């Protein structure tokens, strides 16, 4: 709940693997709620802001990805929260598509 | 009193480094319009590159040791420790010393061409930060209770391996 005022910024090809699963969640997570068609090309770039406690601390993904919306390549702003107590996969560690918005 | 000492810079940040591993060392210091060579030193032996940057294609256990750099107008640099370590998986930093309000950067990083999953990162024996692939874990701002034997732990391929551990200490 607690984050550190920090945000910082993803180089290119780091994390890419926790990264491009997360960005494929959070557009499953926005066809999900509200019925839509976006399909995942790419992450474009990602941001991390982490939790100021010492143990499993949470992470926040400002993350922008490219998806195809009926054909129509856009881009999107996902915030997708990730608290991981136990290592995966366990119903202990929570995975939220906070906001899903264009740009 | 104070000297402009050149700075050697490693790219990646990684002082450990598993063998195989591409290791850029790059010397922070200015040149003159007539030298721009670069003194570089390894075990306080002159080596023959005079290049702005120290490029290693593959590291082998011969590249460990202290690299000191110098250009023409800076000081022979302090030295940089370079560990090459040869293993399924290493904890990677960029030192072993942080000071306290300071960022901690590691990352779990798998022998040449292996997958890496479910990495776990461990302080004292207890797991701290649980991820499902392999992200590195940051710690934006160092405290006294950072300090500590450090190790990840993932699957390489499909077997489960733990690597060694490294103390990291914080000055207050
Ligand atoms: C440099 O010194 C380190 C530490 O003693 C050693 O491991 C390494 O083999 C040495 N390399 C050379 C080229 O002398
Ligand atoms: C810097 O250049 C001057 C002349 O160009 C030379 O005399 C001097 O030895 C050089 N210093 C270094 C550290 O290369
Ligand atoms: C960490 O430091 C302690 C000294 O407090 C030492 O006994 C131990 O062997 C060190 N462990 C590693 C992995 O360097
Ligand atoms: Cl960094």
């Amino acid at each position: 709940a607690q984050l550190h005022s920090t945000v910082r910024a993803v180089p290119g090809n780091e994390n890419s693997l926790e990264i491009e699963e997360l960005a494929r969640f959070a557009v499953d997570e926005h066809n999900k709620k509200e019925n839509a068609l976006l399909e995942f090309v790419r992450v474009v770039k990602a941001k991390e802001q982490y939790e100021d406690e010492h143990w499993f601390p949470g992470t926040m993904y400002y993350l922008t990805l490219e998806a195809k919306d009926g054909g129509k390549k856009k881009l999107y702003e996902a915030k997708v929260w990730v608290k991981n107590t136990a290592a995966p996969p366990s119903h202990m560690n929570f995975k939220e598509l906070q906001e899903f918005k264009p740009v | 009193e104070d000297l402009p000492k050149a700075v050697v810079f490693l790219e990646p940040q990684w002082y450990r480094v598993l063998e195989k591993d591409s290791v850029t060392l790059k010397c922070q210091g200015a040149y003159s319009p007539e030298d721009n060579s670069t003194q570089w030193f390894h075990n306080e032996s002159l080596i023959s590159s005079q290049a702005s940057s120290y490029f290693i294609d593959a590291a082998t256990v011969d590249d460990s040791g202290e690299y000191r750099c110098q250009t023409n107008l800076s000081t022979l640099s302090d030295p940089v420790q370079l560990e090459v370590h040869i293993g399924w998986l290493l904890l990677q930093a960029p030192r072993w010393v942080f000071k306290e309000e300071d960022p901690i950067h590691l990352r779990c990083h798998s022998w040449k061409n292996t997958a890496l999953h479910k990495v776990t990162y461990l302080q004292n024996g207890k797991g701290r930060k649980y991820f499902h692939h392999n992200s590195d874990f940051y710690i934006p701002k160092a405290t006294l209770k950072d300090s500590g034997s450090y190790f990840c732990r993932g699957l390489v391929g499909s077997k489960n391996v733990s690597s060694e551990t490294v103390n990291i200490t914080i000055t207050q």
